[PDB]
């Protein structure tokens, strides 16, 4: 199986800034890119960035630089090399940022890209 | 950048019958993933490579097109199958199409 | 005796196409090679091609490459051209040639000043 | 003469592609000095001279640098190779201890973080009942604070028992000629303006591909292959932004990166035929490592791509470059070996430029670590041992790794960051134009003649 | 200085020739198809790789009727549904490569007709030494 | 492409004086047989080009005792003792090293004056 | 549904057939002969076991008169105290197993007699091809 | 080996007739006195020197047979 389990539902302040943690388990978890997405009412889908957990290297949308960031930490045993947690710190909150996020991870085709997202997270519901 | 932009917006049908839905991208040359949305639950990969089924997607679902012009048709709809249906090339999205028991 | 007999100059209109002879004498034509060797004020010296008589093994370079094909009379020991829509850069002074099978350029022909 | 009868040719030229495991060769000057100075001069052979590169005419063979094989096998090979260097060395086990460590001996200054610090702490001997107190000198990258007093521990003491380089052994890159076996063929690109994908007009079998060393370096591919006349930018899908852009620069840029300390190691005892190289007493001055390009050949060399980019994203367009985004320290910044020691040497000062549609040198500072986790295992790390004297190394910046941000909401400029990522792109900047077919004879046609009884 | 016919009659020297032109060179590409502490086994591996395809191929010459003539007459005749080709045009005009792809779909079909004739052949020759 | 470069462009030198011009390769020119094929070259206005050298120092059958070719992999230096007015004109380097030809870019011998 | 015939014609299909309807079927037992950390070298080992064992069979083969027939006529004459039995018997009642154990006694002299046939017969031609 | 004998006129013969004239300046001895006096060992040491000469004329006599055999096969 491969599964994204996130945090719970979080109430913040304008201001503020939330940390948003994607537990990934079921697959080597140093291969594959994760994105976040967000879901805003009347406005769609909007891309926030991506993180390869390989080394960390990330990619931010042009529009959120300076307030949003990404973090990972993987597993360090011969034992469960599996699981590893994202992180996503979202600054700068401000009314409009009320949205729910997804952490997703592509599939593993070989004609797979990167941006058809397979595996989703249950989301995330952020009201500021 | 790249402006997705869906046609029918929309699209109220019978169950059992057909639907088209359709997508028309700025720049042409590159592929078209199809996405659906149910109401209030986690989404999910119907087409990627404009014309390839994602896993456990049943072959109804039949995704076409070239250029700028995208097709994706659905045969013999189900009430599961009414749903939000939205189209994504790399990191752009459309608005999304919303299917409707007619 | 060890001579490339060429053509004439060739005052070619451009769009046309142009042929060469290289009715060359005094040894077998078989063991030596026919090469293709352009001369411009300009650049110096540039290369269009080979033709092997031996194999029937031709071959041109990029720039010449979509024009000339190169085929030969072995009777008669006359190389050929065929060029295809020159341009003005393409008139030049060209030269039939001679290699061996790992040797080198024993003799020198004339030189055709083709000018379009 | 119309019944035409079937006849086979055996040996006939004619290939499809295919995925075998290649074969390693370097050159025989590498050959004459011998037993384990650097890897494989046991594990491969040295080569047949000459490698017959014979050309190849009238011929369109489709190459695609990014879903080549033999970069896989060799980002396979390198990294099992890695590993097969470091079993006959000593093992830090005992060395996973209390440290007590303070302040070196230099001016110090509050605001002031000092990159060194002299680390005492107990440690065995040859004999199993005495032990010494012994010191050395650490960066500030390898201890980190167990928790008045101020005791360390180094980081990887939690996660992985460490494995010392054997200092006889060498890091420098000797090039390695890749060989196809019997049966196969190497094809070779001698096309100009070649971006990597689709039809190249002018392929050439080879024997074995030519001179590729192995660098390590994660941005700003050192003592590469140069272009031929242009500057060629190359990437699997541009519109997409997850995918890498390698730039490929024809006139090289010289840097010149330097260690100006003058270290002193110090041979430690572990146990009976164990040796621990540790740093002695600094020698002068304590002073910043860095590494220096020239301003004119950078900028000029910005601009070449600046122009090259421009051809695939409109001429009316502001390109501008920035540092990286965030990650790892061995990502955010570019890494290489020089001389045997490792350096993390930071770029915010040469990708900091806009570019609009119409005797001097920058010094960029150095930092190093001396255990390294290179590919980020599980259980691996590798303490590379210190060198004695000032360090100094000249190389050829070559290449780039560059990626775009996803700008939407009417993004006019295309600001452009540099990151490492895989390893891979280092590899797949110089077999570019190599691919592997499999010869198949017996072909069958037919003709006008017919066997007898 | 090297000359063009030297390079001709290397290895895949006559790839882009005409096939007319590359049947005067295949032992060239069949005498390259032979010869040429953990790294032993790969390159050992390889070795018997190469050797055991040579020996495959050589096998399904020796069921056909040429153990070694490198060119063979054989005695089925050619379908023309199979290419609807003229000769003159084949031998002239395409590579190897290029005739590849046009009988790829048209084989499997002409070996079985090979191992068929050549096993005829075979009964035929024992009956004829038979009555003898 | 192996493209040639030759340096220097022009040489005025004094009859009787010395001369010497470099030609540098982007590959190597060795073929599979161990002799790399390099070909220094005359040109006379008004006349068809000739040979000097055909090798890299196996200088052509004809050649007085003061041509001769040096170098080694990727550079490569001619040397002439006295320059002579047969010895005028423009010179070329060349490889029949592998397909595709290259030549060089043209050396002008002149007299100081 | 798959036929009978179809499993004759598989790998060691007419081992109980009789001999003279198993002569017909001989490329499939040929083929089958061929091609087909640690665990690498003994499957290495096997592999070169197979092809090693291959080449004594061809080269047997090969220093006898027939290279890649696959059905070699021969010229020693039957010794008739090796089997004593009728031709039509044996090409109608038994199989190849049983025949085996009928001339496994005798056996490595048919061998040498064979080498002994293709000595001469090979002395004999070049003394033909001499005084031509 | 058996590729060497195979690219010529034989596989399994192992005593081939073939198509070549003896150059006598190859050896320049008599039939008698060599297949009567000298071992193996002391004719390979006489012909060393002149080899891969004689595997490149027996190569080209077995491809101008195979196109001669081909012409004739061709004509029938
Ligand atoms: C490399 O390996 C080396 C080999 O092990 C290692 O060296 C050893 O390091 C340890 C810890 O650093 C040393 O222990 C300390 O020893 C101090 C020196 O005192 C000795 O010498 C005196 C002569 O000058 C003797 O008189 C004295 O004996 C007396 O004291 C004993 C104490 O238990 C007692 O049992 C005897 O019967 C006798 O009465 C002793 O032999 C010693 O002074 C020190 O105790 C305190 O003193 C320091 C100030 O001088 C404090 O800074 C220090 O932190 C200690 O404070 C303790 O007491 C405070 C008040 O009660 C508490 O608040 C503290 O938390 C602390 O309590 C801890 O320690 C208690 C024992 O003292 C213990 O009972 C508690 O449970 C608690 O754990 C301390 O004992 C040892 O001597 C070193 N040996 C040698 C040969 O050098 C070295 O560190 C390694 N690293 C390096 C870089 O070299
Ligand atoms: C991009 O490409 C360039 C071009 O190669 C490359 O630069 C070269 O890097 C290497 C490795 O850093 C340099 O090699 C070192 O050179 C010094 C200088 O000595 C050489 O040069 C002088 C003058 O040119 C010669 O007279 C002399 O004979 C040498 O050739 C040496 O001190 C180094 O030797 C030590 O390291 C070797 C590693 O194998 C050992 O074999 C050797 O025996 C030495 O080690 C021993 O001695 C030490 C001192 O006593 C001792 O502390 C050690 O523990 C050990 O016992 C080495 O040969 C080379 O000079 C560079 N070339 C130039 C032109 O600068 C770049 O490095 C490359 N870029 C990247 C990122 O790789
Ligand atoms: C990292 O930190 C460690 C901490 O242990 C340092 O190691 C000590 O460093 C100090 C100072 O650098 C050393 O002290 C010096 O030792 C010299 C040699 O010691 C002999 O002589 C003394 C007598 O003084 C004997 O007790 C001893 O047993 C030895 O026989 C002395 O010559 C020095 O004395 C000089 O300076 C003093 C300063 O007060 C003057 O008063 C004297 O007159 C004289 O001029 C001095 O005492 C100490 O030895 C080191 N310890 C060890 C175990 O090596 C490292 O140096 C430090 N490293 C860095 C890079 O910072
Ligand atoms: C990024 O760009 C690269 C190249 O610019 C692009 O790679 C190509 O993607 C296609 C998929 O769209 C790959 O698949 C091939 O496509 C060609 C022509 O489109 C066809 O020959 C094949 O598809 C046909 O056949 C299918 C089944 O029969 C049909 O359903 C379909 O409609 C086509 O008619 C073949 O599958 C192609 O191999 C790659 N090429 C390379 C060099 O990688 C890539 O898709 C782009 N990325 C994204 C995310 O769009
Ligand atoms: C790619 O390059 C190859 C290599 O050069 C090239 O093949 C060549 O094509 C030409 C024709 O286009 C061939 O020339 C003919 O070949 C036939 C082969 O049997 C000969 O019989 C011909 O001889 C006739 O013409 C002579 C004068 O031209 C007459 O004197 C004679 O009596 C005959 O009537 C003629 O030589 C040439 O042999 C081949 N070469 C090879 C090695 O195959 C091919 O055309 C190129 N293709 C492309 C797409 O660029
Ligand atoms: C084990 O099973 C095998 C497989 O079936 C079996 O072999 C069969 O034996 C029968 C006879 O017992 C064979 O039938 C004959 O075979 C000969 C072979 O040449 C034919 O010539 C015969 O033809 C004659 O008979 C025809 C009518 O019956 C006439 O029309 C014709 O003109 C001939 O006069 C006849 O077919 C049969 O072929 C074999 N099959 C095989 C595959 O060998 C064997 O007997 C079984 N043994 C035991 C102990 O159970
Ligand atoms: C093996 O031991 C190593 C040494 O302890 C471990 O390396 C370090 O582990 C810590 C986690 O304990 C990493 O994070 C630090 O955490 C403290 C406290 O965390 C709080 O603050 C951060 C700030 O962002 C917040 O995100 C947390 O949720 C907590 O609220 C901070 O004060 C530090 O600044 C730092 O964030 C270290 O990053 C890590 N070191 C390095 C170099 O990465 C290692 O994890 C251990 N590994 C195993 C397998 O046990
Ligand atoms: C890319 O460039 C930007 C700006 O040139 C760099 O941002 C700067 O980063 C430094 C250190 O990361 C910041 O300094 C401060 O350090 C103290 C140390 O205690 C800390 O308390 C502060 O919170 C802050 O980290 C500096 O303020 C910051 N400047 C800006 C404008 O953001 C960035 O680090 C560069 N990227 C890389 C990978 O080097
Ligand atoms: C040469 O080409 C011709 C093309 O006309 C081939 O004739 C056709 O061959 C196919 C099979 O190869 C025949 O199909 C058969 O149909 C029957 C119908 O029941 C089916 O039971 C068989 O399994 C098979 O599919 C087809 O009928 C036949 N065409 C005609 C008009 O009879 C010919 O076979 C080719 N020759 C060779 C040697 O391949
Ligand atoms: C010795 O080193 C310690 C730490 O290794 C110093 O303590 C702190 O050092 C940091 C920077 O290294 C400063 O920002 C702090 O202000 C220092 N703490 C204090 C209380 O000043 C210490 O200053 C160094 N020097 C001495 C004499 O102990
Ligand atoms: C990198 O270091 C090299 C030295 O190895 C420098 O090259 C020399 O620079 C001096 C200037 O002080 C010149 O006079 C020499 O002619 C140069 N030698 C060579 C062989 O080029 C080089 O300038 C340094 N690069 C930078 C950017 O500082
Ligand atoms: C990137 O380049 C810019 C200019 O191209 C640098 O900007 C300097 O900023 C300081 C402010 O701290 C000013 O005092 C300087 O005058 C600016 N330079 C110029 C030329 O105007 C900037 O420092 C560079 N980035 C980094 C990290 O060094
Ligand atoms: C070969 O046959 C297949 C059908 O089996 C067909 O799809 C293909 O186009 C054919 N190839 C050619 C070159 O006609
Ligand atoms: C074969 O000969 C041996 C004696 O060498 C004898 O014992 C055996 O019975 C014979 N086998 C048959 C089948 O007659
Ligand atoms: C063979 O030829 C070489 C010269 O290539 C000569 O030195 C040698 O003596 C010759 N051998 C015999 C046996 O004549």
């Amino acid at each position: 199986q491969v599964q994204l389990v996130q945090s719970g539902a979080v109430i913040k302040t304008p201001g503020s800034s939330v940390k948003i943690s994607c537990r990934a388990s079921g697959y080597n978890f140093r291969d594959y890119s994760i994105h976040w997405v967000r879901l805003i009412p009347d406005k769609g889908f909007e891309w926030i960035g991506w993180i390869k957990p390989l080394w960390g290297a990330v990619s931010y949308a042009r529009q959120l630089q300076g307030r949003v960031s990404m973090t990972r930490q993987l597993s360090q045993d011969p034992d469960d090399p599996d699981w590893g947690v994202a992180y996503m710190e979202f600054s700068g909150l401000t009314p409009a940022d009320t949205a729910e996020y997804f952490c997703v991870r592509r599939g593993s085709c070989d004609y797979c890209g990167d941006f058809p997202w397979q595996y989703w997270g249950q989301g995330t519901v952020v009201v500021v | 950048e790249i402006v997705l932009t869906q046609s029918p917006g929309i699209l109220s049908l019978s169950p059992g019958e057909t639907a088209t839905l359709f997508c028309k991208a700025s720049q042409g040359g590159n592929a078209m993933t199809w996405y659906q949305k149910r109401r209030g639950q986690v989404p999910r990969l119907l087409i990627y490579d404009t014309s390839r089924r994602a896993s456990g997607v049943p072959d109804r679902f039949v995704g076409s097109g070239s250029g700028t012009d995208f097709f994706l048709t659905i045969n013999k709809l189900d009430r599961e199958d009414f749903a939000v249906y939205y189209c994504q090339q790399f990191e752009f999205f459309g608005l999304g199409s919303e299917l409707e028991v007619h | 005796q060890v001579q490339l007999l060429q053509s004439g100059a060739e005052l070619v209109r451009p769009g046309a196409s142009v042929t060469l002879s290289c009715k060359a004498s005094g040894y077998a034509f078989s063991d030596y090679e026919i090469h293709w060797v352009k001369q411009t004020p300009v650049r110096g010296l540039d290369w269009i091609g080979a033709f092997d008589p031996k194999s029937g093994a031709s071959a041109s370079n990029q720039k010449v490459k979509g024009r000339a094909i190169l085929t030969a009379d072995k009777s008669s020991s006359t190389a050929y051209m065929e060029l295809r829509s020159l341009t003005s850069e393409d008139s030049a002074v060209y030269y039939c040639t001679r290699l061996r099978y790992f040797g080198y350029f024993d003799v020198w022909g004339t030189g055709t000043t083709v000018t379009v | 003469a119309e019944n035409l009868w079937v006849t086979v040719y055996y040996g006939v030229p004619v290939w499809k592609d295919a995925e075998t495991t290649l074969f390693c060769a370097s050159d025989a000057k590498a050959y004459e000095t011998e037993k384990h100075n650097v890897w494989a001069t046991h594990a491969c052979v040295p080569t047949d001279p000459n490698p017959q590169e014979i050309h190849l005419e009238n011929v369109t063979e489709e190459f695609n640098m990014w879903k080549n094989n033999m970069v896989e096998q060799m980002h396979t090979d390198i990294i099992s190779l890695w590993d097969q260097s470091l079993k006959p060395c000593v093992k830090l086990t005992p060395l996973c201890v209390t440290l007590q460590c303070t302040n070196v001996t230099n001016n110090i200054t509050d605001d002031m973080r000092g990159e060194l610090k002299n680390c005492s702490f107990n440690m065995t001997t040859e004999l199993r009942d005495k032990k010494q107190k012994v010191y050395s000198l650490f960066y500030r990258l390898d201890v980190v604070q167990i928790n008045s007093n101020k005791e360390y521990r180094l980081i990887n003491c939690n996660t992985s028992a460490c494995t010392q380089a054997c200092p006889k052994v060498s890091f420098e890159p000797i090039p390695i000629h890749y060989c196809a076996p019997a049966g196969f063929a190497i094809l070779k690109c001698k096309d100009k303006k070649f971006n990597g994908t689709g039809p190249c007009p002018s392929v050439s079998t080879v024997q074995c591909t030519h001179g590729i060393k192995p660098v390590v370096s994660t941005q700003l591919l050192l003592n590469g292959s140069l272009a031929e006349e242009e500057v060629m930018i190359r990437s699997e899908n541009i519109t997409n932004n997850a995918k890498n852009i390698l730039v490929q620069f024809n006139t090289p840029v010289q840097i010149n990166c330097t260690r100006p300390n003058n270290n002193t190691r110090k041979s430690i005892r572990i146990g009976p035929g164990q040796a621990f190289y540790a740093t002695g007493d600094i020698i002068g001055d304590i002073r910043q490592a860095h590494c220096n390009v020239s301003k004119a050949t950078w900028n000029e060399t910005l601009g070449k791509v600046v122009k090259q980019l421009r051809k695939h994203f409109g001429n009316n367009t502001i390109i501008r470059f920035a540092n990286s985004s965030g990650g790892d320290l061995e990502v955010t910044t570019h890494s290489f070996n020089c001389g045997g020691e490792f350096f993390y040497c930071n770029t915010s000062g040469l990708f900091n430029s806009t570019w609009i549609s119409n005797n001097d040198s920058i010094t960029l500072p150095c930092r190093i670590k001396q255990i390294i986790n290179m590919w980020q295992r599980i259980g691996q790390c590798m303490y590379a041992p210190p060198i004695q004297g000032v360090i100094r190394c000249v190389s050829n910046i070559t290449g780039l790794i560059l990626t775009r941000d996803g700008g939407s909401t009417n993004s006019t400029t295309e600001t452009f960051r540099p990151g490492g990522g895989d390893m891979r792109d280092n590899w797949r900047s110089e077999l570019y134009k190599y691919k592997v077919v499999k010869i198949e004879p017996l072909g069958v046609a037919p003709t006008r003649c017919k066997r007898r009884v | 200085a090297v000359g063009i016919g030297a390079v001709f009659l290397g290895f895949l020297g006559a790839a882009g020739s005409t096939m007319g032109a590359a049947s005067m060179t295949l032992t060239v590409q069949a005498r390259n198809l032979l010869s040429g502490t953990v790294w032993g086994i790969k390159q050992l591996q390889a070795r018997v790789l190469a050797v055991e395809r040579y020996l495959r191929d050589q096998q399904l010459l020796g069921i056909w009727g040429c153990s070694g003539k490198l060119i063979c007459c054989t005695n089925v005749p050619w379908n023309s549904s199979w290419s609807n080709r003229n000769l003159s045009e084949i031998w002239d005009n395409m590579t190897w490569l290029q005739w590849d792809k046009e009988i790829s779909n048209y084989t499997q079909i002409i070996y079985g007709l090979l191992e068929e004739s050549q096993n005829q052949q075979e009964k035929n020759e024992q009956d004829l030494l038979a009555l003898d | 492409d192996v493209l040639m470069t030759q340096t220097p462009l022009s040489l005025p030198v004094s009859l009787g004086g010395q001369a010497s011009i470099s030609c540098r390769s982007s590959q190597s020119v060795v073929y599979s047989d161990g002799d790399t094929y390099l070909e220094w070259y005359l040109q006379k206005p008004g006349q068809s080009p000739k040979l000097l050298i055909y090798k890299v120092s196996r200088r052509f059958s004809g050649v007085p005792d003061r041509f001769s070719g040096s170098g080694s992999g990727t550079d490569f230096t001619l040397k002439i003792s006295r320059v002579e007015t047969e010895d005028l004109g423009v010179y070329y380097c060349f490889q029949g090293s592998h397909v595709p030809y290259t030549f060089g870019g043209g050396t002008k011998l002149e007299i100081k004056r």
